[PDB]
């Protein structure tokens, strides 16, 4: 894992979030649904980051041990959008 | 199958792009962005 | 709801049709020039409890862009404002009521056996929306004179029409109750009449009734509402009968 | 007044189903010649028809090519289109209540032809981007020059779609057929020239000229008129005198 | 106005019919032979006919392709489709009412009659999709280098693309036929020639070969004359040079 | 186990089977001499119990009809090309299940390049792909059925030779409808067993000396599908009758 | 350096067939195989890609039977854009799997003529076709042929025109027939017994018999594939438990009883 105990994978406050559910006015509820939609984005941005780290993983043990084992002098050449052709995302991306 | 130019399909998807999308990439910012991330879950509220 | 036509044979399929109506098995008959077992099973439903359900009939002659599984979920996000103002789609449709098709003779066998595989897993999904589907909702469709000997000639799946109906509607003879078709036709040409503003029917000739028998309908309703409207036309007047029966609207003169 | 010629007593029968027809707001076919012209007395029979003020659509069979209904008959008015989405107009729709007459139907695609007609029975538009597709009332009117049956029994049309795209299908008396209207026709063409190429008078048909005239096989019927015109028009440069032979055949070579 | 005439009879009766029909705007067909300059005859006559101070502008028939014979008709209007470029010029709204010199007409496929049918009704341009078709006569005309009637005996054009022609088919008359400004014609060519070939003068070829000539087929009825005399002369290379032993067999091998 | 679909009784049925059982432990390419309505994938479903990939079970899938064009777009297939968008190697086949064994089936219509195609797949050959290359090797083992004497086409020269030797390692013949004889009575009952099942009918309620001598009349030209329609009709009718009713035969057209 | 497992046998028309690879392997020149069916002239192409091209050459084999759509042949010609329903992506691939190597075709007979005259008219001159518009690319690729016609055949049925057909086959290699080989076929049985007895993973021998051999010498095998050899050893394999095998099946419809 890419230090997957130093990865943040912080969540909004449940508890907070069923006192915005049971929020009795509707502006706070909106305001609670604005919030909780926040939560949601973060929540995909931090899957999003750890599929990208977990394919871009795989991607480089595809050749990474034949690098190691064949030596720094016997390193084949690498290309981003080859990686990223291999990894089927997309190329800005893995860049 | 080799005919050009023809009937065109309706698009069923879209780029959608959202600068949103683009501080989720954070360019792979790993502690900056853990600073990031910090600092958007305390400006945002019922968060941790 | 309307006069429909009334022989033994008809009225026993029609009964027939009635308490398969009930059930929401899937329905697909072949179809006659003259038809109308369509219109009498579309009845059947009315009387039964799928009335008040969609009624969607999609005569699947027409494809527009990708459409086949686009035309099934018909829920396509992207490429638009982020908001559909109707994009139920044909299989969403379908669900909650009864499920017509037609022009599926000449619909592509892959469309076919991809419809049918869907009827039991309802593998349904799309950008704009998906659903498990299993609606549970009666189907029906218009099989169009559909030889099995083509399904033996391989021109259509054989497996893909059989799985997709266990029982059919059969065809009832033109030439039973034949004098019931001349009340048909006194009805249709009276509803013209009605609908030209004619002042009434003049009567017809037994002799242009026999000639109607010897032109023996190879249309049945569908010749017969034609020949009478041409016979009324024709005759532009209501002053006496019409002793003149034209087989064909194709007439040399 | 829009009407044109008619002098036979076949083509009064014809003026007579014509008004027959008027009554019936149903579809019909009107069959004739190359030239006949029989869209121009249905394009009449409409502007008499109960929609006095009323559209009129030319949609023409073979201006359409790889496009749905939607594309120009139907319309893309509503959103969500291909690629771009944006207001489209549809012939087929903005003719509603008026006249949409098909030039040259018998030449159209079979498959086409049977989604077309199955969306005719149905009244039904359906197609994409609208909540209702409710019915039409504009003038479904066809005019060609091939006859339908020898077609459908090969093939080249749905026999059952033209059954019932068929109702009072009627084809009208060879021009040739007729050999009246000869000098009437002669007559009005002679004055439309003179009057467009601003010659001084007709200078008329001898008897050479009418003789030809009525041995004249006139394939091309009212078109085969338009060319005796033109070869007039040759004629016109004998104005002085009375033309001795106005008909010629373009097929032959002088001299 | 940049057209050496044949300064025959014939060619001087097809040039008086030509100026006849220069007034007249109605469609024409050319029947002339291969070789008959019909392309330039017809522009001469475009710069006589009475729109002279008109946007002419021809263009190849068989040229368009197969997969957008309806983008040649008319521009698509860009509602549908990926195409987001408003509507392309249309053929008749390209030609604007202006001369659109229809060549090698003979060639079209059976959907390029399909469309001219549309065609030949009075203007009526319809985009792909468009609101209204607009009108625009432009003065229509044809050439034949194939038999049009021979045609119509095989079937493979219209009827309808027959009735087209509204005048009668001007033909040129063969290389064989005219025979008569042959030595004239062929003065002038070797002068071009000369003055291409950067030589002040030069001796014609014309001692004994407007005999061979006369035995000549000449299928390239104007041009290939033209072609053999300059080949000829780049042969031969010198002025100094009797017309003598001066041939063109392109086709043939030489020993 | 599979649910043993099909148990044929018959002994040449029992070889055929240990052969199929022989085969699912190798994985090699293997024919299967089937003809129409017999043998529908029951074949493979033994092979996919005696598979070497017991626990993963192979994509089987062998019957498909499609078009040329559509045969050669299931071989190949790729997101820029053809009519199709975004979606590379739609069919899948190899990728249907990785190993296992591939199968095929009415391989007569495929054209030469088909059949080519097929020949290169029964060796160790790489992916078909429109545009660029397939070095992607994905091992899997080959099986085919067609009702049809592929020496005849070969000698007729309507398909390629090479294709037919090499796929036609061991040809597994199968017995059709005609040749199941003693077994039809066991069939027709295990189906009457299951159409009750399956029709909410309380059992079978018992057949007729009739029936019987009705069926065996039948030309029955599939080895289940006349015994499927057979069953069908059964349970319609008996499932109101409560009785064997006698026969009850399926037609495609009724009349009087 | 390394050496593709071969069969055995006393051929020395194969080793100086052998040889002759060996000497057109320093040459770059086309390379024209007279192999019928079953011959396994792509063995002997494949091998001669490992020593005639240069050390890890790039290898592509790409027959032009295989070939679906003679549109899809022009896409195997490179297409800039413009082409097909969806021209988003375009890399036809072959000229870059041409590029850099070598070559090979089986049964080019089948070709269409204008296939095999673009196929002239870009190895002469070396040029590359393009499918979009491109400026043409020079790409130095050998080739290597192996058909089973013979190619007088094909210039006296015109299929191959003269400059075609003589720029196409600039060297021979007939591949010797399975029939011609007796002693050598019987050797190559053995090893190929051998091999197949090692893959079957069976400890025990696979054995033979006198009237097998001698059946598999009335035996045609118009191809000396392995495919022919792999036939008779699943012949063999379809005997189990018995040290040494008899007899065998031609065919599994055959002796079916
Ligand atoms: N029993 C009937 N009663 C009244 N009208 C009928 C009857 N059967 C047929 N018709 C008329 O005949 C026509 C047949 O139409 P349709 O069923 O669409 O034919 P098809 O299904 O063969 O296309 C209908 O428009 C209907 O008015
Ligand atoms: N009723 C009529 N009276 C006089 N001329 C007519 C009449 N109908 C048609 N024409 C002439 O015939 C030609 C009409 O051809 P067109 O309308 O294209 O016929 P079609 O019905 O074959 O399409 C014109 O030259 C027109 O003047
Ligand atoms: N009267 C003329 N004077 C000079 N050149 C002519 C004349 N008529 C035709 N040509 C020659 O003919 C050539 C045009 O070929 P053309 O006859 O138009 O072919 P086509 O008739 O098949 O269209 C031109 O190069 C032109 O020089
Ligand atoms: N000398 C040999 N030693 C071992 N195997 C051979 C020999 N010659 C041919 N083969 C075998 O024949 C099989 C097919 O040969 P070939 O006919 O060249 O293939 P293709 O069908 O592509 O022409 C190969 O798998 C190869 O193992
Ligand atoms: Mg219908
Ligand atoms: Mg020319
Ligand atoms: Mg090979």
């Amino acid at each position: 894992e890419l230090n997957a105990d130093s990865i943040p994978r912080l969540k909004i406050n449940q508890q907070y979030a069923a006192m915005g559910n049971s929020a009795r006015n509707d502006a706070d509820g909106q305001f609670i649904r604005s919030n909780l939609q926040e939560a949601r984005w973060l929540i995909k941005s931090l899957e999003s980051r750890n599929d990208t780290l977990l394919r871009v993983s795989r991607c480089i043990v595809e050749q990474q041990q034949a690098f190691f084992e064949q030596g720094e002098e016997y390193m084949k050449p690498m290309v981003l959008a080859d990686i990223a052709q291999a990894v089927e995302m997309h190329e800005s991306t893995i860049s | 199958m080799k005919q050009g130019l023809q009937l065109r399909l309706s698009q069923q998807l879209a780029m959608t792009p959202q600068l949103q999308q683009a501080i989720r990439l954070l360019q792979l910012s790993t502690l900056e962005l853990q600073q990031e991330l910090q600092q958007a879950l305390e400006s945002n509220p019922l968060l941790e | 709801d309307n006069l429909l036509g009334e022989a033994n044979s008809f009225l026993e399929v029609l009964e027939q049709v009635s308490h398969l109506a009930p059930l929401d098995k899937p329905v697909l008959i072949i179809g006659e020039r003259g038809t109308g077992k369509e219109l009498i099973a579309s009845r059947l439903h009315y009387l039964s409890s799928r009335w008040q359900g969609p009624f969607i009939s999609l005569n699947c002659a027409a494809l527009n862009e990708n459409l086949l599984d686009s035309e099934l979920f018909g829920h396509e996000a992207g490429a638009f404002t982020g908001a559909q103002k109707r994009h139920p789609g044909r299989f969403e449709r379908a669900d909650g009521g009864t499920l017509f098709l037609d022009e599926l003779a000449t619909a592509p066998m892959m469309v076919q056996e991809k419809l049918l595989r869907v009827i039991e897993y309802g593998e349904l999904e799309r950008v704009g929306g998906s659903q498990p589907l299993q609606v549970n909702v009666r189907l029906v469709c218009a099989t169009n004179a559909d030889l099995p000997a083509m399904v033996n000639e391989g021109t259509f799946r054989a497996d893909l029409l059989d799985r997709l109906a266990f029982d059919v509607v059969q065809l009832p003879p033109l030439r039973e109750r034949e004098s019931d078709i001349m009340l048909m036709a006194e009805y249709f040409a009276i509803q013209m009449c009605r609908e030209i503003k004619l002042p009434l029917f003049p009567g017809f000739t037994e002799r242009a009734r026999e000639t109607l028998l010897n032109y023996r309908w190879p249309g049945n309703i569908r010749e017969l509402k034609n020949v009478v409207e041409r016979s009324v036309y024709r005759h532009g007047t209501s002053d006496y009968p019409l002793d003149d029966i034209i087989i064909d609207p194709f007439k040399r003169r």
